[PDB]
């Protein structure tokens, strides 16, 4: 690989982050992982992409710093839950403050549509003004793939430490 | 959602997320708390408006800090100065746990060291140590003979000794037998082993012996300087461990402050703790003094530390991008060492052209600012200081008595060595035995 692309996956405890995660990347599902990686190819080039998860941090509004140092791209994922849609206002603001990077929106479990909370209308005009892509995914209906390589199709057009 | 805990830390300072991630690892259930909206404690990396916020009368309108300063993101300034021994145990610590994941690290360019107005780079080789103006050929010959002993003295090898004993003879009288000269031993004692007095003299040679070792090895492992400095600024550490104690199943809770500490009936005893979030027990805490004030007394020592933005390299130092100057009591009538650490943009630290030069030192009249002045000069022209008194705490009893496990305050040592002592310390207080690295 030529290229690698550090992302990371942000927004409220139980949306799906973990899965979505594993979906991509080791195609299973729980009902956990430091980061997965997946390579690609576009224009001939292999991107690996390196996708970080929170190990809980978000719950408590803990995410380090240092978990978006040198992110070159990002995905907020909401649930079902208003609450979480509405809570992505918060993750926008931290991460264009720690970060650098382009980032996507993703509206997971779209699975269980018979207990939808705040309609696909709402979250697609949200994602269109705020200049970030949308894709409403389920990890268990996936447009999983979809969202992660759309996503890194367009990190692709943006372009001395010492080991202990 | 859990109230029940093995351990709860309070203060996310780089003291506690060792031990947070440590104990994480050893399998504990870990809930560490701060109060405040951000990691690192009294040791952390902080923007510039920060900086003004802190240290400030008014803050700064937006076009001067913008046309002098760039962009907020760009600024992550360390609030307590300090490097990595490169073989000291941090880094060694850093391995183990593989906390290298989250952190990236680059040499420090050179040791400089002041003399009689000018400051002198600290010979890092042998074309160094024959060039060096700071000595002439006798005196480096008798230092050689020195530091060769350092690194050819074995310790159950009596034969390796040559008559010196690390436990009976003071480091005065291992100078002695090597005959240096007054200026050789402050080098020495200063440069190399980094007390920040003569007292060491006066005292027995084992302590002075390990620290000018851990100077020669730590030189040795990659070259240059003893030193290493974290992409990002100091706060990228604690905050490489509090990751990885999340990951080996820690819980953490920034911008909760503790309403009130919870205790025994009748013993005194850690309870637990009431939070906005709800209230969390635990057999144990541990904390920075600043959560149990009561249960620590001052050391008597209060520390300057002066944040200095330049716009340019410092003068006399080749335009390093990185260094540590040392400045020895003995050149300024003082008691104690004043120390300058330089950083730039080539560590992320500041915005491009900018440089961060921290000097401290223990305070020792009732102007501490006029003590600073000779560090001063030696930086070129300043764009802005910020200015920071801090007192030195340590916890008035061990913990064995109510489970309540404090950490030292940062001292004003120039690296992070004295902190790994606290870790190891209270890891042992803690758990009943000593830190093993996996
Ligand atoms: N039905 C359904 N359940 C899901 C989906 N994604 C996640 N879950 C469930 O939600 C729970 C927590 O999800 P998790 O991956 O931990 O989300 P995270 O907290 O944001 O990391 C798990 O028990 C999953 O089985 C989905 O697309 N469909
Ligand atoms: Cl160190
Ligand atoms: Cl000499
Ligand atoms: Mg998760």
């Amino acid at each position: 690989y030529d290229l690698l692309f550090k992302i990371v996956l942000i927004g409220d405890s139980g949306v799906g982050k973990s899965n979505l995660l594993s979906r991509f990347t080791k195609n299973e599902f729980n009902m956990g992982v430091e980061f997965a990686t997946r390579t690609l190819e576009i224009e001939g080039k292999r991107i690996k992409a390196q996708i970080w998860d929170t190990a809980g941090q978000e719950r408590y509004r803990a995410i380090t710093s240092a978990y978006y140092r040198g992110a070159v791209g990002a995905l907020i994922v909401y649930d079902s839950k208003s609450s979480s849609y509405e809570n992505c206002n918060h993750w926008l603001s931290e991460l264009r403050e720690n970060a650098d990077v382009a980032v996507g929106l993703i509206g997971n479990k779209s699975d269980l549509a018979h207990l939808r909370a705040v309609p696909t209308e709402e979250s697609k005009t949200f994602a269109q003004e705020n200049q970030l892509l949308f894709t409403e995914t389920s990890a268990l209906s996936e447009n999983v793939d979809k969202a992660f390589e759309e996503l890194i199709n367009t990190i692709y057009q943006k372009v001395p430490t010492i080991s202990l | 959602i859990d109230t029940d805990y093995d351990v709860i830390v309070l203060g996310t300072g780089i003291t506690e997320c060792i031990l947070s991630g440590l104990l994480s690892v050893d399998g504990k259930k870990v809930l560490h708390i701060d109060k405040q909206d951000h990691y690192g404690g009294e040791a952390a990396s902080v923007t510039l408006s920060q900086l003004y916020e802190k240290f400030k009368q008014n803050p700064i309108s937006k076009e001067e800090r913008e046309s002098k300063f760039g962009k907020d993101r760009d600024w992550n300034v360390d609030l307590i100065p300090k490097f990595l021994m490169a073989n000291g145990e941090l880094t060694n610590i850093l391995i183990h746990t593989d906390v290298t994941r989250y952190v990236d690290f680059k040499q420090v360019s050179g040791s400089y060291v002041f003399k009689q107005g000018k400051i002198y780079k600290v010979p890092a080789n042998e074309i160094e140590a024959i060039s060096s103006p700071l000595m002439g050929i006798f005196e480096k010959r008798r230092m050689k003979k020195f530091l060769e002993w350092i690194s050819s003295y074995k310790e159950d090898d009596l034969s390796t000794h040559q008559g010196l004993d690390l436990d009976k003879n003071t480091m005065d009288e291992v100078y002695y037998k090597f005959g240096l000269g007054n200026s050789t031993k402050e080098f020495i004692g200063h440069a190399m082993a980094l007390w920040t007095n003569d007292d060491y003299l006066q005292q027995p040679a084992r302590p002075s012996f390990e620290r000018i070792l851990l100077y020669c090895q730590s030189v040795a492992r990659y070259g240059k300087s003893p030193y290493l400095y974290p992409m990002y600024g100091l706060g990228e550490l604690p905050q490489g461990f509090a990751r990885l104690s999340a990951i080996y199943g820690g819980t953490y809770m920034l911008d909760t402050p503790i309403d009130e500490v919870l205790y025994k009936k009748d013993t005194g005893k850690f309870e637990g703790v009431k939070t906005k979030l709800g209230t969390f027990k635990a057999p144990l805490v541990i904390a920075d003094p600043t959560y149990f004030p009561e249960k620590c007394k001052s050391t008597g020592q209060r520390v300057i530390r002066a944040i200095c933005i330049l716009n340019h390299p410092v003068p006399n130092t080749s335009n390093a991008d990185s260094l540590q100057i040392i400045i020895p009591q003995s050149q300024l009538g003082r008691k104690s060492d004043i120390y300058v650490a330089i950083v730039s943009d080539a560590h992320n630290v500041c915005s491009k052209g900018h440089y961060l030069a921290i000097i401290s030192t223990i305070i020792e009249t009732d102007k501490p600012h006029i003590e600073l002045e000779p560090a001063f000069k030696l930086l070129g022209p300043i764009e802005e200081k910020f200015m920071g008194i801090a007192e030195l705490f340590e916890p008035r009893e061990d913990g064995s008595k109510d489970n309540i496990y404090l950490s030292r305050s940062y001292d004003a040592s120039s690296h992070f060595e004295s902190m790994t002592d606290d870790v190891k310390d209270i890891y042992f207080r803690v758990t009943g035995h000593p830190l093993v690295l996996k």
